[PDB]
């Protein structure tokens, strides 16, 4: 069974940056990208950017830019190599920018495409 | 009449005991399993949704 566990809610001060962490496990890491997008009180849901664990590929969102950092670790256990982490790195944190942040990944069907997301994280909440 | 002929059949019912290379058989579970963990589940052929006998 696929999962995303993310690390824990934080507080951060205006100017700040945030590292958000996603363990993903239960499925060949390097075989499907992992999106970040965040719910936004009163605005709803906006998507910040995709990463592709292979080369570590990334795309982000245009409004977002200059603003977004997204990196990967894979497994280094030798028994256990299948498993990776992704990260997003937000800076220049404004209280705007307080919301509850998922990394999510799309389901593996063959009509699934890449959007519709069937895993997500459990969710960080980031309060600026 | 009195006279009879051989013809012959095919598709008879009859069989010699034997022995032979059978394969294996199972499910869509089993590959569901994925994980690469199990053996031979992948190169194993699918059993029948309407089995027979």
């Amino acid at each position: 069974q696929v999962q995303l566990v993310q690390s824990g809610a934080v507080i951060k001060t205006p100017g700040s940056s945030v590292k958000i962490s996603c363990r993903a496990s239960g499925y060949n890491f390097r075989d499907y990208s992992i999106h970040w997008v965040r719910l936004i009180p009163d605005k709803g849901f906006e998507w910040i950017g995709w990463i592709k664990p292979l080369w570590g590929a990334v795309s982000y969102a245009r409004q977002l830019q200059g603003r977004v950092s997204m990196t990967r670790q894979l497994s280094q256990d030798p028994d256990d190599p299948d498993w990776g982490v992704a990260y997003m790195e937000f800076s220049g944190l404004t209280p705007a920018d307080t919301a509850e942040y998922f990394c999510v990944r799309r389901g593996s069907c063959d009509y699934c495409g890449d959007f519709p997301w069937q895993y997500w994280c459990q969710g960080t909440v980031v309060v600026v | 009449a009195e006279n009879l002929w051989v013809t012959v059949y095919y598709g008879v019912p009859v069989w010699k005991d034997a022995e032979t290379t059978l394969f294996c058989a199972s499910d869509a579970k089993a590959y569901e399993t994925e994980k690469h963990n199990v053996w031979a589940t992948h190169a194993c052929v699918p059993t029948d949704p309407n089995p027979q006998e």
